[PDB]
């Protein structure tokens, strides 16, 4: 039962990293835009 | 859809919170 | 064995996160050397 | 090995997919 | 026991992943704010 | 606080060896 709810938070965590990781991507490439554009 | 700092710090927290309830489990187990 | 079936699947999670991470560092290390260099 | 914007959209696609995989793993445990 | 020490392992793995996405917010943030200030 | 160049490729190091052990533990079992 500890593992199932380990696995279970470790998820969580991870939904948590890919989302940041998503908005992080943005963010560097609207840079590279703005950079490219000026 | 675009995180300010707040909605960061938020993020940070959560992180934070399902670490020290994981450190648990494991310790627990 | 539905347990270690989370593992796996979330092994292979973890490694996309670890591959976007190393991605995400190049490119944000390529534009502060671009802007360095201007 | 610089991935462009199809191969974060298939990175994208391929994180859903395993996350959909794990959600329905924890409930029918 | 197999199951438990790849849940540590894959703790510290989402650790390291954590504090890598840490350092990429700040960098690009520096890199936002340089812009904005230039 | 701000990792260098260095420090990155300690990260990457650690990474890859989680990586592998965690690849033998659900081979092993």
């Amino acid at each position: 039962n500890n593992l199932l709810r380990a696995i279970e938070a470790q998820q969580h965590l991870l939904q948590l990293t890919v989302w940041g990781i998503k908005q992080l991507q943005a963010r560097i490439l609207a840079v590279e835009r703005y950079l490219k554009d000026q | 859809q675009i995180w300010n700092n707040m909605t960061w710090m938020e993020w940070d927290r959560e992180x934070n919170n399902y670490t020290s309830l994981i450190h648990s489990l494991i310790e627990e187990s």
